[PDB]
Parts: structure tokens; C-alpha cells; sequence
């Protein structure tokens, strides 16, 4: 499984 | 599961709908830093009544928020779907409905 | 703030046009739209007319409603009038932040025929009886006007200590309806031959009797 | 079709506190600005308070603000009505509307009763009114019950659980020098019916929480 | 389906229709989209006014799409307003 | 401040196709019904299409319908006109317009010059027009440039790289009967400057890429 | 489908009020707000007037829009008319599918001074002889009013053949500017003693003469 998500998510993940 | 992801690369400046509707509205900034997205934009409808041909607040007819239910993500190493409801923009509402 | 005025009563006869008046004291009343309701006695009020001049499916084309902005005021017209219309009326608008009622209108369909009370007199139960209590019921209904004349009597002797006796309330079919209770004690139910409850309406009475045992 | 269930009604102590809720169907509740209208004993209409359909307005009577809190619940379809420091003033049948615009309203629910008294609560003593010689007409026989000395208002009665509607006269209450009500409720019945069918009543008294179901027979 | 959360779409000035945008692809498959129903808007008397539009109000809004997805921002039609050519 | 850039105008043969393009700035685009209106050399306002801000509702002039598409780009702010089977009769300046609401124009663009013929491309013979005693009297010599044979429109002539403005007369061009167009330009000079200042025109044709310098001198 | 119809043309002399009318065929005008735009020679409209009266900033107040229904036709007024306000003035209305745009209106201020052309006439160029051609070129400017008449002479024969005038165009100098052509070979070039460019202005004739080497 592979999920395609934006930089702005990462961070906020992170 | 293994989700192996990989990483990609204000309502004003996009739409002006806001200041030109018989039932104008302005816009608020709902922040969160422990929401994903954290700035939110909601809907508030200037006035009760709406603005008829003569530039006048009518009564006869009041401006209402056009409501959207849209998910969000939520802080509670673990996240949340929450389901949230925001004001996109304002209509015009009347008692009288016709037929056309 | 404003308010709305309203006559206290309106009297017409079946088949003719009433027109029931709503003036507001402060604020034009064309910018804002006029309600009109129903109330009958004992009912939760319904809608006339809404906004002005509509009328919801279900009420009779026989109600209109109409706006005057010379006079400030709003109308609820009544064409070909029938007893079934008597009831109260209120008027109802608003300004961008409070909403007001007028004082209410009694509606009165005029030459309604004379009708004689049915009258139901009940002794006190054995049960009440046995509790040392003792009350006479004297139901009174079907009446029209609505001025009625209840008086008790123990044996031939009027009574007046212990009588709660209703105002007279509207029906379902305009006549109208009263209670009357004679409160006693157990002693003074035995002690005489009978009592009666008399009850006059135009004139003429309707005398009910009771005894104990 | 629309549907306004008011509850939360009876009787309170001067300075006390109820909160009444109106449940809604047949329509979409949160497309719709909500209204709270009362009306005294004999008295006329009066507004109360009003909310925006999303709730994010309120608006109130004079003679209610600070005290009262108009409030809704979308995803219940309830509309509140929370009352703070009561007044004897403020006894009323409290109406639950539903208005097309601010101040335009369509529908109106039932209502519920607000007694605001420092008179105690007293469930009703059930009589009954049993049909006799001096009750008949004819083909027909009056019989009854009397609710007597209840406090506060309403009591609702009915026949048989229901089933006896044809010939049923409930008289409105009288109000007593004591402060308390009584009332009576009297059914024609065929007399030929009289030691052959069960006539029950049935009282309900809500604010003492009071059901009594009472067998009214001829008297032997 | 929105009509059953609100009946704004048949009171407004500007009133609407909801169409299912269906994609198997999609996170959300079903999609209502606002489509306003008359160019001009609902007047006074009740007749449609071209002194006036009804235009679309469109939110940006994050949808999933196809072991491997992406997420994409997508433009949706939540409802309509009436706009005029003379702003007081 | 609102400005629409209009591109993509230019020399077509019949049966042909073009793209026309509008770029917008200064407005939020997507919430602005956008037009294309036409003007034929010497003739009057034609309106072609309209678009609603959404691109949902495109509307069409009989005379262009089933030949040209109206469509938008609102993450770009560019509006589009395909122009399919083209005729000789679709020849005009074409101008992209802001619209407040459908039919309600507020701003235009410059406009871009589209030519369908079955004329080809032609760039212009330069030839100097030389100073003289017929173009002399009181004080003053007048010489000049011929744009010969030229399609389609526009030429564009300045004098000494624009450093000789006053004097300047560049005059609009003619349409001969064979389909090209000519202009001249000529200039009004001090005699006494004849055999002392070099006077050389710059004549651009961009539709052929043409660019010629040429010498005006006296005739010796 | 419908059309608007303005007058061709509309001629005033300065500081008065001029009217310019546009007519719908049909659909009723009073649905559909009326546009008013101003059109200079060689320039993008510019508005002047949108939904039927608003006048945008940097418009002068001596413009000015209106509409009358039992007409069917909308109105554009200038009062204190300058001469700075000749351009083509073009209506415009829409319906629920078209825009229409009205076939123009060219307005003339009266009372501008006439002002004489002064007429230029080059022989061809000995480049363009070498490449067996030969124009004859008549240039026309800073003339009012933009009438002119232009013709030629071979030797003092008339000359229809091979002849191409422009129509006069307005200057920057709000004068007006013309020219012709005359096309001829080298061979009848040489073979004639010489060539005229005549011009007609009010009245008065300019005669311009070349001649061979
Ligand atoms: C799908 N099921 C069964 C649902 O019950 C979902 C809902 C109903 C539905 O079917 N509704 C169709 C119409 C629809 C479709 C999709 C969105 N998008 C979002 O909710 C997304 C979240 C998200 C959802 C899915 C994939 C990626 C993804 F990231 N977030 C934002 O848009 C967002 C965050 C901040 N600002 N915004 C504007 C909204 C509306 C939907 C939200 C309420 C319940």
C-alpha cells in the first residue's frame, strides 16, 4: 500500500 | 497496514461572490494548531434581511450560511476523522415559494 | 420596540364581510410581513394568513389579508362569514429584532339561536362519603348565550356557603358549558331531605334535585 | 408533516429554575429559525425568543432577558428553552413555532404548561359520578368522575384507555378559593350498557406524577 | 443527500438542484453537486429577474483517489447566491 | 486594476482554425462571466460568446454556432476561443470583456486582429520617396517612405529609430483591389537640413517578419 | 432572437444636451439592464454607462443613462456637449441566451474650424522603376472637414484607371488625412509629358504636377 499525501500534511504529521 | 507513503510537491482572493450577493457575507479565520488544516475560513452573513434593488436591508427575505459537512483530521502518534461543519457562503431565503 | 393594536372585539352576522384591523404604532409596516392567526378555545393557534396575504392550504378562500401603508395597518377580511369563524384573532410582524403579537380580536357571529342548558346533577359518592367529604356536581352544557344563573338550595333554603361555581367557557360548536360544586360535610348531606341545583338561562330554569340515600 | 412535541412544563417555585424542549419532524430542522411564544390563562400571545436556524443568533423579549436561553440541538431536532429566576408572571402555556423567515411563523406545536407558584404539588382524589334513575334519558345514562382538589394544571382524561371518544365531556376545571382545580367528566352511554360494560377513567396528572384509573359502576 | 439535511435549494432567490457527480475511483464514489436552476434570480413577484444571477458557491475540497492513492483537491458546488451588477 | 490580455489573433486561410486567448489579472477570475465580442475594420460591435464564471453555461452568437468554442481556465485566469471553419466574414479585431453579470460588460480588453483569407502572408516593398523641388516651398521639404504590397495589417513606421517624432505624418493604408494593402509615411523637414541630416525610415511588418531601414536622400 | 436600432449619426454644436436613442425590437427592455459604451478612432470601447444609469468613475457627470418602458428604448444624454466627446456610442442589452449590441452611433460636434489640406505629390522612385513599376503617390493631410475630392490627370487627361484613394481618417490633431495611388508601367510613365494629383476641398482645388527625370 502506497498513500500519495502533500508536504504541508507531513509536517503537521511530524 | 503498511500505508508506505510518499511525499508530493483565504476564499477573497479566489471568489469576490462574498461582496456582490443580495446576501453578503465576510469571512473568519477558525484557528486550530492541534486541527489539520489549521485555518479554517467560515461564513458570516453581514446582515438578517437581504439587499434588494433599491441597496436596502430587506425583511421580507433573510441571508442564511450555506452549511458544508467536511472531515478533519484531530490530534487525540495518533489521529482522529472528525466531522466538522463550516459556512462556505450565505443565500437568500423567502416564505413565499414559487413555482418557475 | 412597537406595538400593535387591534379592536378588542368584532360582532357581524352569517353570510356578511368583517374586517379585523392591526395598526402598528412605530416602524412602516410594509417593510416587514404581517401574520394573521386562529385561536378557538382550548386550541393551540393556527395560521390565516402569512406574509401579507397567503393563504395555506386547508384554510378557506373566504380569508384574505391586505397591507395599508397610508394608515399603517394590515387587514384580515372574513367574506361570507359562517359560525364556525368564531374564534380569537391575532396579528403578528416583527422588526430586525423582536417579534410582536397584537392584543387579540374576539370574533362574535351575530343572531345565533337560543339554546336551553342540559343539566346533570350528582350526589356525593359513597366513596367521597367514607373520606368525610361530600361534594354536589351540577354539570351544566349545551347553552347559548353564554349568561347563565346557578343557585343551590338545601331543601327550599338558598345556599351560598361552600359554591365554587365556572364562568361559563366556548365550546367546540359555540355554545358554552359551567360546573358547579356545593361543598358539604357528611352531616349537612344527611341531615336535609334533598338539595337542588336551579339553573337560569333567559329566563326560564332548569331545577335538578338530589337526596341522600 | 410537521410535528412541534413541547415537554418539560409543570410547576415551579418562584426564583426556579425548567428547561423545555420542543422535538421536531417532518421538515429540516436546521434549515428552519425556531420561536418560543407563551400565553397567560385568558390573556393573548407573547413572543418570547427566536434562534437562527444554525443557531449563531438569538433574539429575546424584554421581559424575559438575562433570565431565559433560547438554544437548539440540529442534530437531535430539539430546540431548548432554558428559564432561570422564574416569576409568578411567567406562568404560561409555553408554544414551540417554526418560522419561515425571522418573525414569519408557520407552524406552532402544542404547548406545555408553566406554573410558577409557591403552592405545593397535590395529585387529584378520583370520585366517581355513578349513573342512576336521576342520571338517565331514556335510551341514554350519564356517568362521570369527579378530579377533585389537584394542583398545579393540566389533568387530560379519557374513557375505556381510550377506546370510549362518542358522548365524553370533559368540563374545564374550576379554579377554587384554596388555589387548587377540580374538575369533572361525564360520558352518555346507551343505558341498556349500564351492568353489562366496564366505564373506567382514565386521569392523568402529570405534575404529581398521578395516573388513577377509575371504575364508575351503577350504585346497588 | 443534502435535501434531507436542508431545503434551502427550494427557498432561495437563487434556488438549486442536486446532481450525483458517481465515480468508482474516488473516495467519496458519490458526489451531490449544487446546479443552480434559473440564470436570473426569483424576484419580489416571483418571476425570474436577469437583473440578477444565480451563481454556484464552490468549495475547494480534498477527495482520495486511485494499493496506491492521491490525494487531490477537487472544486464542488455546495449551493447558489444571487449577485447583482451594483454594489451599495 | 483589471486588465484582460488578448492573444493568439493572426492570418488563417478559409476552413481554417485558430485558439484566441484571454489572460486576466487584477479580479478573481472564476467569479466573472467572461465574453468575446468582434469588430469588423469600419463595421460595428458584434458579440460572439459568453461564459458563466463556473464555465457550466457557455451561449453562442447564431452566425458562430457549431464553428466556435468558448471555454476558461479558472486555475490559469485565461479565457479561450477555438475558432473552427473560419470564412472570410469572421475577419474583425475579436475582445475579450468582463461581465458584472450575464450580458453586463464593465471592462475590454486591447483585442487581437484575426485575418481569414486565402491571401498568403505578404511582406511590403520599401521604397523612399525623395525630397524634391515639388515637395519644397516656404522653408520646408517634405520626404518619405512607400509600404508597398503588403498582407495582412498591421505595418508600423518611425523615423531615425524614433528620434524625428515632429514632422511625422505615417498615413493609414489602402486597400487595393488586389487584396494588399500600401501606406506611406512621410516627413515635413527644414530645407536646409536636405544633404546635412540623414533621414532613414524603420518600417516593421510582423506578419512577415519584416523589418527594413531605408535612406530618404535628395535625388542627385 | 432581437436587435437594437440608433440613430447612424447625431450632429450638435457645443454645450448643448444631446440625446442618443436605442429602440428593442422586441422583448420587453425594462427586464435587461442597458449598456452605453464610447468607441474613439483606432481604440478598445470604453464604458460609459452600465446597468442602465451607473456611471463608473472617471466618467463625467454630464454623462448620463435612462430608460423608458412605453418606448421600449433606453437613452444615453450628454449635457454640456465638448468637442472632445465625438466618438461612436454604441447601446448594448442582453436576454436570457443573447447579447445584443446596437449598430453605433457617430457623433459630430459642429463649429470646428476648416482648416485647408496641404497636398504632396511624389513621382515613383528610380528602385521601384528598375523593378518595371511606377506609383504615383498624392498625399492629403490636416484638413476639416473630412470631405475631399481627388482626381487625375495624364498629361490634362482624366485617369480612372489604376487608381486607389483611402477614405479620411481623423489625425491625432483631430484633422483629417488621405492619400491615392495611381498605378502605372514605366512605359506609360516616361511616354507622358507629366501627371497631376487634383484635390477637392470645399470648393477650392489644389493641383499637384510630376513629370518624368
Ligand atoms: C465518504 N463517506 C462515506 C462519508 O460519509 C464522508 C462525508 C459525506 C460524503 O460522502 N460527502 C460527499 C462530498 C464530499 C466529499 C469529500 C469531502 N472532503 C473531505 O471531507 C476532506 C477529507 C477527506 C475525505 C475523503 C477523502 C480524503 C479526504 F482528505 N476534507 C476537506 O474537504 C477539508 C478539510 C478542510 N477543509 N476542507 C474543505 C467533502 C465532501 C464527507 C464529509 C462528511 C461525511
Amino acid at each position: 500500500i502506497h498513500v500519495t499525501i502533500p508536504a504541508d500534511l507531513w509536517d503537521w504529521i511530524n | 497496514v503498511m500505508v508506505n507513503l510518499n511525499i508530493h510537491n483565504n476564499p477573497k482572493r479566489s471568489s469576490d461572490y462574498y461582496n456582490r450577493s443580495t446576501s453578503p457575507w465576510n469571512l473568519h479565520r477558525n484557528e486550530d494548531p492541534e486541527r489539520y488544516p489549521s485555518v479554517i475560513w467560515e461564513a458570516k452573513c453581514r446582515h438578517l434581511g437581504c439587499i434588494n434593488a433599491d441597496g436596502n436591508v430587506d425583511y421580507h427575505m433573510n441571508s442564511v450560511p450555506i452549511q458544508q459537512e467536511i472531515l478533519v483530521l484531530r490530534r487525540e502518534n495518533s489521529f482522529r476523522l472528525e466531522k466538522i461543519l463550516v459556512s462556505v457562503g450565505c443565500t437568500c431565503v423567502t416564505p413565499i415559494v414559487h413555482h418557475v | 420596540n412597537f406595538m400593535l393594536t387591534q379592536p378588542h372585539s368584532v360582532s357581524e352576522s352569517p353570510g356578511k364581510t368583517v374586517t379585523i384591523s392591526c395598526t402598528r404604532s412605530s416602524g412602516s409596516l410594509a417593510n416587514y410581513y404581517v401574520q394573521w392567526y386562529q385561536q378557538r378555545p382550548g386550541s393551540s393557534p393556527t395560521i390565516v394568513i402569512f406574509a401579507n396575504n397567503q393563504r395555506p392550504s386547508g384554510v378557506p378562500d373566504r380569508f384574505s389579508g391586505s397591507i395599508d401603508s397610508s394608515s399603517n395597518s394590515a387587514s384580515l377580511t372574513i367574506s361570507g362569514l359562517k359560525t364556525e369563524d368564531e374564534a380569537d384573532y391575532y396579528c403578528q410582524t416583527y422588526d430586525p429584532y423582536s417579534v410582536v403579537f397584537g392584543g387579540g380580536t374576539k370574533l362574535t357571529v351575530l343572531g345565533q339561536p337560543k339554546a336551553a342548558p342540559s343539566v346533570t346533577l350528582f350526589p356525593p359518592s359513597s366513596e367521597e362519603l367514607q373520606a368525610n367529604k361530600a361534594t354536589l356536581v351540577c354539570l351544566i352544557s349545551d347553552f347559548y348565550p353564554g349568561a347563565v344563573t346557578v343557585a343551590w338550595k338545601a331543601d327550599s333554603s338558598p345556599v351560598k356557603a361552600g359554591v365554587e361555581t365556572t364562568t361559563p367557557s366556548k365550546q367546540s360548536n359555540n355554545k358554552y358549558a359551567a360546573s358547579s360544586y356545593l361543598s358539604l360535610t357528611p352531616e349537612q348531606w344527611k341531615s336535609h331531605r334533598s338539595y337542588s341545583c336551579q339553573v337560569t338561562h333567559e329566563g326560564s330554569t332548569v331545577e335538578k334535585t338530589v337526596a341522600p340515600t | 408533516e410537521v410535528q412541534l412535541l413541547e415537554s418539560g412544563g409543570g410547576l415551579v417555585q418562584p426564583g426556579g429554575s425548567l428547561r423545555l424542549s420542543c422535538a421536531a419532524s417532518g421538515f429540516t430542522f436546521s434549515s428552519y429559525a425556531m420561536s418560543w411564544v407563551r400565553q397567560a390563562p385568558g390573556k393573548g400571545l407573547e413572543w418570547v425568543s427566536a434562534i437562527s436556524g444554525s443557531g449563531g443568533s438569538t433574539y429575546y423579549a424584554d421581559s424575559v432577558k438575562g433570565r431565559f436561553t433560547i438554544s437548539r440541538d440540529n442534530s437531535k431536532n430539539t430546540l431548548y428553552l432554558q428559564m432561570n429566576s422564574l416569576r409568578a408572571e411567567d406562568t404560561a402555556v409555553y408554544y414551540c413555532a417554526r418560522d419561515l423567515i425571522h418573525g414569519v411563523t408557520r407552524n406552532w406545536g402544542q404547548g406545555t404548561l408553566v406554573t410558577v407558584s409557591s403552592a405545593s404539588t397535590k395529585g387529584p382524589s378520583v370520585f366517581p359520578l355513578a349513573p342512576s334513575s336521576k342520571s338517565t334519558s331514556g335510551g341514554t345514562a350519564a356517568l362521570g368522575c369527579l378530579v377533585k382538589d389537584y394542583f398545579p394544571q393540566p389533568v387530560t382524561v379519557s374513557w375505556n384507555s381510550g377506546a370510549l371518544t362518542s358522548g365524553v365531556h370533559t368540563f374545564p376545571a374550576v379554579l377554587q378559593s384554596s388555589g387548587l382545580y377540580s374538575l369533572s367528566s361525564v360520558v352518555t352511554v346507551p343505558s341498556s350498557s349500564l351492568g353489562t360494560q366496564t366505564y373506567i377513567c382514565n386521569v392523568n396528572h402529570k405534575p404529581s406524577n398521578t395516573k388513577v384509573d377509575k371504575k364508575v359502576e351503577p350504585k346497588s
